[PDB]
């Protein structure tokens, strides 16, 4: 009943603060193993804060289905990825059982859904792409993305790797993403940077996130092309380990949540923009 | 002998075309625009759609998105299938018999009628207590169908908030959206007014705003924004409410189920379900 619940940061998904002795408001205990120095395994827990949409649809279930819960933050890595058959990130974490459930901007795919079980979709998310207001792309189907030295210069453009969206386009568009490589982002503050710094003219990413981003930026520059248009479309989804008994009570609370317009408030409070 | 899937389905256009058959039985060869031919199964259902009269079962023609969808799964995962129409035209709702029952698609998958539904089957609490619903293939919501020139700002306009005999609006009985009138304490005095008025079919309701019958009919945006496309006569207004995903049904006992969502998610994410949205539900 008391379980170990896994998270990573991401703006407005999971927010980490810093502690005031303990945690005050809307925000949630969570720890972070930090490492004494890079020539050792010796680290302590680190006593942070948490919240965000995430972090209060964590708050709504634990009440709904009724657990208890220890919250971390994951360091191996980020949302997940396999590397010679081996995952990392927070299904990583639910794989190897450090883990009963991974909460987050944790996207659905359909490799991840052989290795944990995956909750209804809670959040609509794909991939958007990212430019200054202007620039004239199609979306992810337009020839500057597909082949790009058809260009003169060619359309410069990157993703952060590692996550859902590099492994949609690995699987997709071969040459456009042998060709992205040299344009990889470290992450989506670096690559909103590059944007408005004219180093880069598009930036493909979780469209969730791009959306808000877009919706907050400062003097409305950066704009999702189309609608805020979404290819591949799918959803963030907490992962549990497969066969895992919790999943049902998680399922009918998430539906019960968008029935009584409970779903529709958290987007209200942390998903909405000025642009 | 038989280890084919029982498919259960209902008509719902773009989803599922229903058509009588050529008098030898067949299907007639159409295209689409692409010059691609249209895939089409052969769906055994009932003439007499009236409700309370014999139902005499037919073979019919079934088509759309999600017949294509079917045959994308039954080839990806290897399986035979039997399509019929569901028997009373249903989604289905659990009803108070102190006993409860599920009618429609619901009641035929709970009943062993059917083992799969293959249809814009909504995904709620209500139903998930009882099946097994895949990862949704479709995400949409609510709108509101009503004939050109009718003003009204959605769902909190007050010819629906403050219900009156002169303004009549309604939807499917026994589907999703009755589901959700009926449970919502919120719309509580709107689900009264439906009552009285809802339709058998959402062809019937359709029908009967352009018949100037019924003034407004609350549905899935999926089905009004494409009827809406080809009759411009009829037009959509206000925006989405009760947002909600379209899934396949299965028993919970079922051992296709990690298999028919994980087929759902190679689909989005290869496009394939991109296409068939383009084929079928995307008109100008
Ligand atoms: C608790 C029930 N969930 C919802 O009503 C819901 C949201 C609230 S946001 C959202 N987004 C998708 C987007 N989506 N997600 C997938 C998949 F396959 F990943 F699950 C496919 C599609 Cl469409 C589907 C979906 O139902 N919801
Ligand atoms: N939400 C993504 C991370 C960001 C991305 O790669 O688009 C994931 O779970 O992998
Ligand atoms: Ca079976």
């Amino acid at each position: 009943n008391h379980l170990s619940i896994v998270t990573l940061e991401e703006a407005p998904f999971v927010i980490v603060e810093d502690i005031d002795e303990t945690c005050v408001r809307n925000t949630v205990p969570c720890r972070k193993f930090v490492k004494i120095n890079n020539s050792t395994n010796e680290g302590m827990n680190v006593k942070k804060c948490c919240k965000g949409f995430c972090i209060d649809i964590l708050k709504k279930l634990s009440r709904t289905v009724k657990f208890t819960y220890d919250l971390y933050l994951v360091t191996n890595g980020k949302h997940g990825k396999k590397v010679n058959n081996v995952w990392n990130g927070m299904i990583g974490e639910v794989v190897y059982q450090r883990a009963v459930m991974a909460v987050g901007s944790l996207t659905i795919n359909e490799e991840r859904s052989e290795v944990v079980d995956f909750s209804v979709p809670f959040v609509e998310t794909g991939i958007s792409v990212m430019v200054s207001r202007g620039t004239q792309v199609t979306g992810l189907s337009d020839k500057k993305f597909q082949r790009p030295h058809d260009y003169s210069p060619p359309f410069r453009f990157g993703t952060v790797p590692n996550g859902s969206t590099e492994r949609n386009i690995r699987n997709n568009y071969p040459y456009m993403h042998q060709y992205m490589t040299k344009f990889n982002q470290k992450g989506v503050e670096d690559a909103l940077v590059s944007l408005k710094t004219g180093k880069l003219d598009a930036f493909i990413y979780d469209a969730a996130v791009l959306n808000y981003k877009a919706g907050r930026d400062e003097g409305c520059k950066l704009v999702t092309i189309g609608s805020g248009y979404i290819f591949a479309t799918t959803g963030y989804g907490i992962a549990l380990q497969k066969g895992s008994p919790w999943k049902r009570q998680i399922d009918l609370a998430l539906l019960q949540f968008v029935g009584d317009g409970e779903m529709e408030e958290l987007e209200t409070l942390w998903l909405t923009g000025i642009c | 002998m038989s280890t084919r899937l029982k498919i259960v389905t209902i008509h719902q256009e773009p989803f599922v075309y229903v058509k009588p058959t050529l008098s030898d039985g067949t299907c007639k060869e159409e295209f689409t625009v692409n010059g691609d031919p249209v895939k089409k199964v052969i769906c055994t259902g009932p003439n007499d759609t009236s409700p309370g009269s014999p139902r005499h079962t037919v073979p019919q023609c079934c088509y759309g998105f999600c017949i294509d969808l079917l045959i994308k799964l039954a080839r990806t995962m290897n399986f035979t299938y039997e399509v019929h129409l569901v028997a009373d035209g249903k989604f289905g709702t659990q009803e108070r018999v102190n006993k409860k029952e599920w009618n429609g698609m619901m009641g035929e998958l709970l009943s062993g009628q059917a083992d799969m539904i293959v249809a814009p089957l909504t995904i709620n609490n209500e139903r998930a207590q009882y099946i097994e619903f895949s990862k949704p293939f479709k995400y949409q919501g609510l709108t509101i169908l009503v004939k050109k020139g009718t003003r009204i700002t959605g769902i909190n306009d007050p010819r629906l908030r403050n219900p009156s005999d002169k303004f009549i609006y309604a939807t499917v009985k026994q589907s999703s959206v009755d589901i959700y009138f009926r449970r919502q304490v919120e719309l509580s005095t709107m689900y009264r007014h439906m009552e009285k008025h809802n339709y058998e079919s959402a062809a019937e309701a359709i029908q009967a705003v352009r018949d100037n019958k019924l003034h407004a009919f609350i549905w899935d945006s999926a089905v009004l924004e494409f009827e809406a496309s080809q009759k411009c006569d009829l037009v959509t207004t206000g925006e989405l409410f009760f947002r909600s995903g379209f899934g396949i049904g299965m028993r919970k006992d079922s051992p296709w189920k990690q298999n028919v969502s994980l087929s759902i998610l190679k689909s989005h994410e290869n496009g394939f379900m991109e296409d068939l949205d383009k084929t079928w539900v995307r008109y100008q």
